[PDB]
């Protein structure tokens, strides 16, 4: 499943100045293409690797880098997912996740980067539950 | 650090010793201990957005401790609520 080995696929797609503005929308935001160019044909062990492998290549986009806090573009260097705004929130889960549109149970590529989207975790509770 | 229970029992200068506390764990693997002290920052600051004076600060101020420690204060004296200690 997400904790097995995987190449990363897929394109990704284009995105302006306010790439998350609409993370807490519909599926969210899409993989940038510029990132998905980064990580291609990579290996990752898992799905949490590659999920850090995503964050260090998004603080080193300039044109991304640029749309987040200082303390949050620190956050990403490590891997770690920047900080929603307050009203984002879900408890515990403050923090931007990635979802798969189509889930790993059937037949959802864990790595196919045109089917994971960034997403708050208030809209991600929703999208499972079927809101 | 020594986390104080309330805005007045810190000096500006103690408050950034927070800020950067906040920001070295920032980049610690985990956000375990980052969360806390995340709690604390929210608590005794009050203000209504929390967290985002730290990651989702306004254009018209400095992202930076004394641009965070400037909104508060301003925040602070005009809802008139307590002040860092001046001492
Ligand atoms: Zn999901």
């Amino acid at each position: 499943k997400r904790n097995k080995p995987g190449k990363a696929t897929g394109k990704g797609k284009p995105v302006n100045n306010k790439w998350l503005n609409n993370a807490g929308k519909d599926l969210g935001s899409p993989v940038p293409d510029r990132i998905a160019n980064k990580l291609r044909d990579k290996e990752f062990k898992s799905f949490d690797d590659f999920r850090k492998k995503f964050w260090e290549e998004v603080s080193k986009d300039p044109e991304l880098s640029k749309q987040f806090s200082r303390n949050n573009n620190d956050r990403m260097k490590v891997g770690k997912a920047p900080k929603t705004r307050t009203q984002d929130v879900s408890g515990k889960r403050t923090s931007f996740e990635l979802h798969h549109e189509k889930p790993i149970s059937q037949n959802g590529g864990v790595y196919d980067m045109d089917n994971i989207s960034v997403v708050t975790p208030k809209r991600h509770i929703d999208i499972h539950r079927g809101k | 650090m020594e986390l104080k229970n309330s805005i007045s029992d810190y000096t500006e200068a103690e408050f950034v010793q927070l800020l950067k506390e906040i920001e070295k764990e920032n980049v610690a693997a985990t956000d375990d201990v980052l969360d806390v002290l995340l709690e604390h920052f929210v608590k005794i600051t009050e203000h209504p957005d929390g967290t985002d004076l730290i990651y989702y600060p306004s254009d018209n101020r400095d992202d930076s401790p004394e641009g965070i420690v400037k909104e508060i204060k301003e925040w602070r004296a005009a809802n008139g609520k307590p002040g860092f200690k001046q001492g």
